[PDB]
């Protein structure tokens, strides 16, 4: 009925997968996606293997689904538990949309991170106020949690 | 042809069933479930839809 689109996508994001974000295995459950997503070679972000646990409600598309990072990367718009909020998931949004362009906004996120700062702004402060300061760490974070 | 609103398969008949002039066509069992708790509005265009 409608639930195939989690399986679908997740096979379609799996065999060919978009610019950065890959999927392929699932989580506990068949809405909490494991997806998996690549570094730019602009930013200070790695490919390694960093995994973001989206949880979707009975309403996946319908209704903003609930992205929580697994990896804890160093992202100033990634928290450090996993709370990792879109922008175009923010506010509601347009019912169905494909998980492709939801994932492809976090690549754009990558590339360059945010200054709005969202549960903890200690990542964005940081970056707000020198690129250096985060770019250091965020290199060495991404190669730590690289396993 | 499958809608991008379920990942699911289409009716013949429904290859012309669209709630709204975009181009976005999508199969009844689809447009309805967006009536149900949604607000009824285009996935597209975030537009409430013309159909009752
Ligand atoms: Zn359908
Ligand atoms: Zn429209």
């Amino acid at each position: 009925m409608a639930l195939k689109r989690i399986h679908k996508e997740l096979n379609d994001l799996a065999r060919d997968p978009p610019a950065q974000c890959s999927a392929g295995p699932v989580g506990d459950d068949m809405f909490h996606w494991q997806a998996t997503i690549m570094g730019p070679n602009d930013s200070p972000y790695q490919g390694g293997v960093f995994f973001l646990t989206i949880h979707f409600p009975t309403d996946y598309p319908f209704k903003p689904p609930k992205v929580a990072f697994t990896t804890r990367i160093y992202h100033p718009n990634i928290n450090s538990n996993g709370s990792i909020c879109l922008d175009i998931l923010r506010s509601q949004w347009s019912p169905a949309l494909t998980i492709s362009k939801v994932l492809l906004s976090i690549c754009s996120l990558l590339c360059d991170p945010n200054p709005d700062d969202p549960l903890v702004p200690e990542i964005a402060r940081i970056y707000k106020t020198d690129r250096e300061k985060y770019n250091r760490i965020a290199r060495e974070w991404t190669q730590k949690y690289a396993m | 042809v499958e809608c991008p609103l379920c990942m699911e398969p289409l009716e013949i008949d429904d290859i012309n069933f669209f709630p709204c002039t975009c181009g976005y066509q999508i199969c009844r069992f689809c447009w309805h479930r967006i009536r149900t708790d949604e607000n009824g509005l285009c996935p597209a265009c975030r537009k409430p839809y013309p159909e009752d």
